[PDB]
């Protein structure tokens, strides 16, 4: 549901990779995910 | 057995007379006096004065007996117990960056001596232009204190801690106190603003106070270091407490502070000797040829006479208050008379 | 923006320039391809009707397009709590009728998550396309410089702002001045970095002049706003 | 013309009546007048030939005291005003004693002796202070029309006859008192191999030892300074400024010595 620190991380109080972000703000387009990680969108670009 | 007798053509230095002087002033004025075209002697000066440390800088203690200089300034202060270790050779402290700068690449030396606390006055006396032409009078401290600066500013000659009454008029929220300026100087730069809904919003410059501002750049008054041989400009001024004609508060005075300087019954002041030029000049030292000065009843050289002879203790009372040999029809010198002791000897 | 300088064709695909009667008044950011944040008060009653609104995107000097080659934007959500008197809570969103194919010089920027731990003193980044020194007209290439953030402690003395910033609202920009935002600069990305990737942690919102002493700048913490973005963007599907 | 500094040109003309007088009295050496004590040396029932500067018997001397009210004439810094320190000189002066509230005051001019009076050269001055006399040599800055004030009765102009910001250097410093209740008074001047000698009296006798001072460089002119004084002429009260100068001569003399080691009397060898 919630998501804190810099790194992606799934916390709530305290796999399904596409679903999980799906049900939780942005429906689609999944980019990737890690292991500690839920990126659902594509960020961070620079020249 | 060597006596060597001459009647100086300069007068004696009396550095002693000014170091010994029953006046002295703070950090912030430290007085200076130069010395020029007399003789002085060094042993008698450091017994004469109550002597605590010596020490010299680009400049050896051995050299200085029996050279000639073109002149010495000295420079004299009273050391606030706090602010000791602020003296040293090199160093940011309060002293050496806001009341006087010791050179560090000229022959010098640093005297530090004491006095005894009675019949002995601190002057405490602000050497700033601008800071008594808007109404400032005295510290009003207690007896046996110094004042030294850690802050000090300086500002253009157009300048006024004041501002244009017309304009204050229409403030409501941080209203500045107004007045009026001398001619020849601008006013205190404030102007009207609204941020979201307040009508009356005057800004001004220098907030809170100029030692610790949001903005250097638009105050007019700057943070300065002293330089070599320059007192403090001036203070800081709390613009919010100035202000007929403009006069500001005792209490706006920002960026001095005080501290004794008694310390074992004694006060302890600062000495630095710059030397002006060596071997050359007639500011000479005395300590070579006044090694012994004792006629035991030998070559000797009387006030250009040179030979070899005996002495004996006679009573002369041919000698006037202008001779000082006895010579007969032959040339030849059979006595003289002793212008340090009033002893006539014959040869 | 005073004080900077003229960015180059870079990378920082985050600025969509929303222009009404064909001409420019706020600016915006994107975040997913469906939706641009801007601030609330550039939005009021007389601004509504969506549908007079266009949007640029992948374009520096502002002379491209007239009455075509742009998104017209559908619906346009406003935060509901905000008040035009004290200029509290300042942030809308809106929602483009196009998907936005992500393509070169296109590609949004991260909401910031919780528990991000700024620096009290951080860079950041501000962009936009305002006026040059004061009061002028609006620039015709995006130029961009580089701010300070200041505590909401500091920012609310009596010589600064006198209690004037909510916590919904943070100040950044330099004291002494000379780098400041000018009319016309809203909304505006305000970018930091921090693990190598930027996050969206201001929206320009209003301020006294620019350039000016004492007189910073206030941005919309949209640290705050989080869960209504994501509140809105579960309620409209 | 003396220096080369301006430093005041207030009241300055041209004047055409300035010629200096010749005394009426000659050099008499009989009973001791215009000779000088040796340096330091006492000699007790002795008849001493001595050959130094002397001046000549039966000469006459002439006056360069210069006084003026308000104007400064420039043809009195010229010759032959400026004259030429050949070997000395020996100077008689008179006391002038003026009266302010029943006491007394003295004051009389004073003399200049260099070469180029530039501050690159050293010069000797002798200024009197109301009893004191204050001879230095040092590297002054002399202005180009020197003058005295009166500090008696005051002036209309200001003392400025060196202008120096910062002390000059200084081979000899030195003050010396003599009689204020004096008549006359007398200076031997003179210099030998790089050394000059000073001698002065207060009283009618032979001249006392001042000191002797190294130079390395020959003296070779001496100007006496006008006084600019508020009230001395025949206005007010009838007081004169006098100073009366004559050459020296390397000469051979005879000198009698007493029990007490005083000067009783001297013969000149060439009549
Ligand atoms: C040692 O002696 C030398 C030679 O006398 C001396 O040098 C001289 O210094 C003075 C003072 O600086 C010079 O006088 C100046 O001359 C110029 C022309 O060259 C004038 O323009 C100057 O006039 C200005 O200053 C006046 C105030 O003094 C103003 O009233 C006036 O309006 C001008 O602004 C001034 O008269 C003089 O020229 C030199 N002499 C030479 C040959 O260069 C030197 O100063 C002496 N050293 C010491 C330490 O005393
Ligand atoms: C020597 O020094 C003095 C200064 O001590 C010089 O006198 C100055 O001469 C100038 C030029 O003549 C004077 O300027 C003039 O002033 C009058 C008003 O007083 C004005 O009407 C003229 O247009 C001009 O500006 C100056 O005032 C004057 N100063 C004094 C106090 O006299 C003198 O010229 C120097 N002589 C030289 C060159 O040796
Ligand atoms: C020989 O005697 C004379 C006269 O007594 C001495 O002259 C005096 O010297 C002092 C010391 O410099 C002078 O005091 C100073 O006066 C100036 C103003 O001219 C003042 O600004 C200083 O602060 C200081 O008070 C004094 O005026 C002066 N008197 C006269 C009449 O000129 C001289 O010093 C003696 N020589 C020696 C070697 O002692
Ligand atoms: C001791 O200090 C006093 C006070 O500073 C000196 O008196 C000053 O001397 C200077 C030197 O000429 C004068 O300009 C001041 O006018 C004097 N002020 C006062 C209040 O008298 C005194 O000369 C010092 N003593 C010595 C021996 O230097
Ligand atoms: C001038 O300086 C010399 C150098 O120190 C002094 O000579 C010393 O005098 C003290 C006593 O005053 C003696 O105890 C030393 O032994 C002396 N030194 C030598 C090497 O003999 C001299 O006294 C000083 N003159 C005056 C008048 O104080
Ligand atoms: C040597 O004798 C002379 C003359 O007797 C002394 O000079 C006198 O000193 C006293 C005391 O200071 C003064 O009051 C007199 O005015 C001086 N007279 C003269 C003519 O100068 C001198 O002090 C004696 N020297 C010593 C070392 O005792
Ligand atoms: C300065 O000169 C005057 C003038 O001669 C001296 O005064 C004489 O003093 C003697 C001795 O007491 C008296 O017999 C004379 O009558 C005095 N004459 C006059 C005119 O007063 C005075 O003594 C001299 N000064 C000194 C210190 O000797
Ligand atoms: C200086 O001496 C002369 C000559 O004796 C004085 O001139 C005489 O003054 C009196 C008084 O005014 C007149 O009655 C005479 O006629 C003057 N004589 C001549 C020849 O002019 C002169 O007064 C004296 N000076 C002072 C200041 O009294
Ligand atoms: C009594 O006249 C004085 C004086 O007033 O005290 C005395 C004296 O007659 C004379 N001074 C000189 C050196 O010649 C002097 C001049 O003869 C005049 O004063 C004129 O001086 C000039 C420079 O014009 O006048
Ligand atoms: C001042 O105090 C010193 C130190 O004891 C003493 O030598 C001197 O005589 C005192 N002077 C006066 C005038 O009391
Ligand atoms: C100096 O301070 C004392 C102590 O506060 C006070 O009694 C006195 O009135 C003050 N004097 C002046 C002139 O300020
Ligand atoms: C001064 O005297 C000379 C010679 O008699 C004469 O040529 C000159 O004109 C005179 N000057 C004045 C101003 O009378
Ligand atoms: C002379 O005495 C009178 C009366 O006491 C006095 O008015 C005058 O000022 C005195 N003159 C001087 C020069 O002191
Ligand atoms: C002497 O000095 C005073 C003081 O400055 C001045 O008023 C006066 O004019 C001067 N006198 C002369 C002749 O320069």
């Amino acid at each position: 549901v919630r998501l804190y620190g810099p790194n992606f991380i799934l916390q709530v109080y305290s796999n399904y990779g596409r679903a999980a972000c799906r049900d939780m703000g942005y429906k689609n387009n999944f980019y990737s995910s890690q292991g500690i990680s839920l990126r659902c969108i594509a960020c961070g670009v620079n020249l | 057995a060597t006596v060597y007798r001459r009647i100086p053509n300069l007068p004696d230095c009396d550095i002693d007379n000014w170091l010994n002087n029953v006046s002295v002033p703070s950090p912030l004025n430290w007085e200076r006096r130069i010395f020029s075209n007399c003789n002085f002697n060094l042993s008698t000066l450091l017994r004469l004065v109550h002597v605590d440390s010596f020490s010299c800088n680009n400049l050896d203690k051995s050299k200085i007996f029996g050279s000639c200089f073109n002149s010495i300034t000295v420079d004299k202060f009273a050391i606030p117990n706090r602010r000791r270790d602020d003296l040293q050779l090199g160093s940011s402290g309060f002293l050496q960056s806001s009341n006087y700068k010791i050179d560090i690449s000229s022959s010098s030396c640093q005297l530090y001596y004491s006095l005894p606390l009675v019949n002995v006055t601190i002057n405490n006396f602000n050497p700033s232009s601008w800071n008594r032409r808007y109404g400032f009078g005295s510290f009003n401290l207690s007896s046996y204190d110094v004042v030294y600066s850690d802050h000090c500013f300086s500002v253009n000659s157009d300048f006024c801690p004041c501002a244009d009454p017309s304009v204050v008029n229409s403030c409501a929220k941080s209203k500045p106190p107004s007045a009026i300026c001398p001619a020849g100087t601008k006013y205190r730069h404030c102007d009207l603003d609204t941020t979201l809904y307040v009508k009356n919003w005057c800004r001004c410059s220098c907030l809170p106070d100029p030692i610790s501002t949001y903005s250097p750049n638009t105050c007019p008054q700057k943070k300065v270091v002293v330089g070599i041989g320059e007192h403090c400009p001036g203070l800081g001024i709390n613009e919010e407490k100035c202000g007929s004609s403009c006069f500001c508060s005792p209490d706006a005075f920002l960026g001095w502070s005080f501290d004794s300087c008694i310390s074992n019954n004694r006060c302890n002041i600062f000495s630095n000797f710059i030397f002006n030029g060596i071997n050359s000049g007639t500011t000479c030292s005395n300590d070579l040829l006044y090694s012994n000065t004792e006629i035991s009843t030998v070559n000797y050289d009387l006030y250009g006479i040179t030979g070899q002879g005996i002495f004996k203790e006679v009573s002369a009372a041919y000698y006037n208050n202008w001779q000082n040999l006895l010579y007969d029809s032959n040339g030849n010198i059979i006595g003289f008379k002793d212008f340090l002791t009033n002893k006539t000897y014959t040869i």
